[PDB]
């Protein structure tokens, strides 16, 4: 549970640089 | 938890992932990551850089600095 919780923290910092990425 | 403030967040984060290590291997990331998180943060993190490193580890600190930080604007 607290594993899982870091990696969203990470994979949802992650997705926020990919959203500046076109298509 | 113990710490708060998007970078702070996102190193705290990390930290855990690589095990309580102030760097984080791409192995990890790609068993620890989706396979296409790994590849993208592996890029972003250089080369580490501490005394006892190893042969292979990457900053996530700096990357985390970029996401929320890139470039004056």
């Amino acid at each position: 549970g607290k594993k899982a919780e870091a990696v969203a923290t990470v994979v949802a910092a992650v997705d926020q640089a990919r959203v500046r990425e076109p298509r | 938890m113990a710490d708060t403030d998007t970078a702070e967040q996102v190193i705290a984060s990390f930290r855990i992932l690589a095990s309580d290590k102030p760097y984080i291997l791409a192995e990890e990331l790609r068993r620890e990551l989706p396979p296409d998180q790994a590849q993208y943060c592996i890029k972003r993190m250089p080369a580490y850089s501490g005394p006892g490193s190893v042969p292979g580890a990457l900053d996530y600190a700096a990357f985390s600095s970029a996401l929320y930080g890139e470039s004056d604007l």
